[PDB]
RNA sequence: GUCAACUGUGAUUGAACAAGAGUUAGCCGCUCCUAAGGGAUAGCUGAAAAGUGUUUAAAGGGGUCCCCGUCUCAAAAGGGAAACAGGUUGAUAUUCCUGUGCCAAUAGUAUUAUGAGUUAGAUGGUAACAUAUAUAUAAAUGAACUCCUUUACAUAGGCUUUACACUCGGGGUGCGUUUUCUUUGCACUUUACCUUUAUAACAAACCUUGGAAUCAAUUUACUUGGAGAAGAGGUUCGUUGAACUCAAUUCAAAAAUUUGUUUUGUAGCAAUAGUAAUUCGUAAUUAUCCGAAGUGGUAAGGACUAUCCUUGAAAAAAGGAGGGAACGGCUUUGUGCUUUGCUACUCUUAAUACUUGUAUGAGCGUACCAACAACCGCAUCAGGUCUCCAAGGUUAACAGCCUCUGGUUAAAUAGAAAAAAGUAGGUAAGGGAAGUCGGCAAAAUAGAUCCGUAACUUCGGGAAAAGGAUUGGCUCUGAGGACAUUAAUGUUAACUCAGAACUGAAACGGACAAGGGGAAUCCGACUGUUUAAUUAAAACAUAGCAUUGUGAAAAGCCACAACUGGUAUUAAC
């Protein structure tokens, strides 16, 4: 066949090295070194990852448009829309639940 | 088809060990693994996943607990001790 | 290897040019020679 | 690279002033077709036309002073 | 090419010229899990065909 | 000779505790008015594994009596709490279990952990996996507690000293025999390089009081004084007595 | 160039000698961040030298008087802004050249153009959530103060998806064998980054509806469900990176701009670039560059399951949200504020002009060897020395044997002769351990399928026990799937199994590969480890058993001259 070798001066197949074979079209069996797999990012409460929200590195996050990032809807990429919801809930139902226990004290 | 008269759980020591030694070690691994009724919800999915630490599958919710066990004596019966008063 | 501080770049081309053989003119007006192979630089 | 698709908005980067360039190439394939590039500093926009009389009208109705380039 | 095509038409799969064992020459698990996937095949569009009933779909 | 292995291990060296995936001491909310004159309730976000003890760690939420917003500690948890369980700490704190009490207002018999030696000290007696202390008595005038830890001493400690309520987490630890070296190894990996042990009659006589002889042999007694020097403290320690136990 | 010496033989050679020459980066690294840790600051000790690192700190920054808060070094394999293809030189190339991009900066002031919002903060969607396509997806008010998240992680086992690799069949090119046979044997048939790449596809997750026992759905594996399953319709991330009629176009049937049918384009990048050919000058042309599929060797991912008295770094950096501080422009009486008069204003990319020190990309590395002669071993020393790439046949096989790509055909010498002896090997009639301290050495065995398998046992094992049989080549037979037509009828894929003939100097795991076994005793439970260059063991370790001290900073145990430390990020399990 052909062989590969790395261009990019450091061998190791360390975690962020990892490398793809691609031919070239001069005929060329050559090595691409590919991107790191990134993390979704995750709910406050619950640690679970978030819809619509890419899982972009640091870098990546940067660069990206902003629709991206986020969800127009409250605690937005940083909450999930279940744990919203019960929360809401709770903000309403221990405020009334208060006044109550109040009213009935007196 | 019955793989063991005895051994179960502990077959994975193979001719290894004492016999005794494993008898012992039999009764806290079945103990060990063995799933536990859920207290917040009423599955019996609550499994060990590290030393003192009992997740819930189900509620995705940490009990803490004994090293073999959800429940050791001691705690329940003292538990129980507060509960009265 | 690939790589050297600059310092030591600087100074393997000294040891280099320290070398170079006596100039043949001067003669008609020699005993401390480094030599690669069998007699290193060590610093 | 990018591809454009609306011939309107072919002649609108036309136009503009960074449009330094338009490099044409008329090629065979099995019949000829035509590949229209339009060089922006930005960026080199291609049209794929695939009718002889449009791409002609359009070559010739360009900006002359636009500098134009064939590959042979 | 022409070993192969012999091979194919079945001509030295007997047992001295085999050399390793059953489970090495073919493996036993991916064996099983092809038939259950025939099996799970066919059953899916019996049921999806509607030509058994769901109870009996479980069972079988 | 030269310095003994006992000596060894105490000198700074490579015998320092095996830090590095520690996740920071355990110890209670510091004393302050809010505590002392009432009450405090928190929030267990979550329990974490710990890679030198048997007792998992409880990670406690807080919010801060002088500052906008939630300041997080580390309480070592006892058995029976929960994930999103309101803990509560302090004077008026009610009994009930993992709740954080002054050892004062408990009624006796109780079983209790945390305590803390001299007052405010957040929590120094009764840790390890599966412990517990007992409350035995309030003084007449108050002020002062009796508490029994759980080695078999009793001690009388200030009544204003914290202690919470339960038995510590992870109970029945050294229950389970373990069964090959590697396990062993694996438990000492994580707590300190002190094991596999040698030893001290195997020796050579120039590292070790035991040393040397044809057959292993102790050769002179095994007792020695607790008045003895450095290199010297060999076998069983000042012992008042050898031999099996009765009582 | 070249042969004084060296290149253990020769030598015109050469890693020798001589003369010149060569290393080019915003993107590849260093450079930045923190880790194990190091060195200092405050103290305090100490004659000093030094030993300590917040232990009596008026100490480094952020907001605009308040809030954070030791400094600094320590990774060329952790974290980490951004780059690829082709070509090119005597010697460099992700670095030069050509093309194409990408990333980061990009000051003030004034113009312009780009779109937003307004007469001080847009909309859609039941929901999950979606929405700016402007030369450019630029732009969707937001302070203090907060709260998160990404950064960011173990091991094992299988399953699955894609990529590359390999293979087969067909068309096209060239070449080869071509006595005989050979619709043949072989070669070539190329496609990058970049375009939130456009879409499709698929594992999940989540939503709307729906209301489930004769439980259901369901994976290789088990998983999941009234805390809402199946079913039906959706939304998203992640894989992937032109899949899919994808886009464009055409005609037919539509709405004051859709579905159906056709034509194009290797989706742009892209053929002008490569490669194999073919001609003519002596550079120029022409022709080619594509229809089906399988194996699963690599690598990545996905969804997972299991394992742990082990639960598997940190920060730099970036992002999201809570919160609701602040808030038209112009003219003007009066002390940023108040009342009068007027309406195109506030954002926001990009370009331009002018001032402001000279207003875009810093410095350093980049030759060659990497051992066979460039390293270390006193040297061109059969020694030692870290990582990635992994072709065909045979095969369990990245083994061993032989082969293609690529490399070599040289080793501190050669020829001729051929004896003892040596050394690395073969092989021996008949006997079969009689040799020897000692079956040491050597041999016998061995691959697989099918049978058969004891004492004894902690019931797990012993066990491949023991002990048998079979195995080639040929020619057949049976068994095992996938699709799509309206039960039958068709198209169509692998390799593995099982059975039967015939055949031969009874041979066939033919080479290579590859267990000697049994009956007992002694010691050591075991796996583990050890005397580097005389001892691998019965020594040592080990789990378990047993013992002892110690309740704490006036303690245990231990280090240090001293102050001070360590065990201790600890606490009788």
């Amino acid at each position: 066949a052909q062989r590969v070798h790395y261009r990019r001066h450091n061998h190791y197949n360390t975690k962020s090295n990892k490398v793809r074979p691609v031919r070239t079209p001069g005929g060329k069996l050559t090595i691409h070194v590919v991107k790191k797999k990134a993390g979704k990012p995750k709910c406050a409460d619950c640690k679970t990852a978030i819809q619509g929200v890419k899982a972009l590195r640091p870098a990546d996050n940067y660069r990206a448009r902003r629709k991206n990032r986020t969800v127009a809807r409250a605690y937005g990429g940083s909450i999930c829309a279940r744990c919203i919801r019960e929360r809401i809930m709770r903000a309403f139902l221990f405020e009334e639940q208060k006044c109550v226990r109040q009213v009935l004290k007196e | 088809s019955r793989r063991t008269k005895k051994v179960g759980l502990t077959g994975k020591y193979g001719t290894r060990y004492g016999s005794s030694l494993r008898k012992q070690i039999k009764k806290i691994e079945l103990m060990q693994h063995a799933k536990y009724l859920c207290t917040f919800c009423g599955k019996t999915a609550t499994k060990r996943t590290c030393v003192g630490i009992w997740k819930c599958k189900k509620c995705k919710r940490k009990v803490c607990g004994g090293a073999w066990s959800l429940t050791t004596p001691a705690a329940v019966a003292a538990k129980s001790t507060i509960i009265r008063l | 290897g690939s790589i050297k501080r600059f310092r030591l770049k600087q100074r393997l081309g000294k040891c280099r040019r320290q070398n170079r053989p006596v100039p043949h003119w001067y003669r008609l007006k020699n005993t401390k020679r480094r030599h690669w192979r069998r007699t290193k630089l060590g610093l | 690279p990018k591809q454009i698709t609306d011939i309107r908005k072919f002649l609108k980067i036309s136009r503009k002033p960074d449009t330094t360039a338009v490099i044409i190439m008329k090629k065979k394939s099995k019949t000829v077709i035509t590949k229209l590039k339009l060089r922006t500093k930005k960026y080199l926009y291609t049209m794929v036309f695939a009718d002889r009389k449009k791409a002609e009208r359009i070559e010739n109705s360009l900006l002359p002073s636009l500098k134009r380039i064939y590959y042979p | 090419r022409l070993y192969k095509l012999a091979k194919r038409k079945g001509r030295h799969m007997g047992i001295g010229k085999r050399k390793g064992t059953k489970n090495a020459r073919t493996n036993q698990k991916t064996l099983w899990i092809k038939r259950q996937r025939v099996l799970r095949r066919l059953l899916k569009r019996l049921r999806d065909s509607k030509k058994v009933d769901r109870h009996l779909y479980h069972s079988f | 000779g030269r310095v003994i292995r006992g000596q060894r291990k105490g000198r700074g060296s490579i015998f320092k505790s095996h830090n590095h995936h520690r996740k920071g001491a355990a110890k209670l909310r510091h004393l302050d008015y809010c505590e002392k004159k009432g009450y405090i309730k928190g929030l267990v976000k979550d329990i974490i594994h710990d890679p030198g003890r048997g007792a998992p760690l409880a990670k406690v939420i807080f919010k801060r009596t002088e500052k906008y917003g939630k300041k997080e500690e580390l309480i070592i948890a006892s058995e029976g709490m929960f994930t999103g369980q309101y803990i509560s700490c302090g004077t008026k704190a009610p009994l009930s279990v993992g709740n954080i009490l002054p050892i004062g207002k408990m009624p006796e018999g109780t079983l209790i952990c945390n305590l803390e030696h001299r007052t405010g000290n957040r929590g120094t007696l009764v840790k390890a996996s599966g412990c517990y202390a007992t409350v035995v008595g309030q003084s007449e005038d108050g002020k002062k507690t009796k508490v029994r830890l759980p080695s078999g001493a009793k001690k009388t400690i200030d009544a204003k000293a914290r202690a919470m309520v339960g038995v510590v987490g992870a109970g029945g630890r050294i229950d389970k025999p373990i069964l090959k070296a590697g396990v062993a190894h694996h438990k000492y990996r994580v707590k300190r390089n002190c094991w596999p042990k040698v030893r001290g009659v195997a020796m050579n006589p120039v590292e070790h009081p035991h040393g040397g002889g044809n057959h292993q042999h102790i050769g002179h007694p095994s007792t020695v004084s607790r008045s003895a020097p450095a290199g010297q403290k060999v076998g069983l320690i000042a012992a008042r007595r050898t031999g099996l136990l009765r009582g």
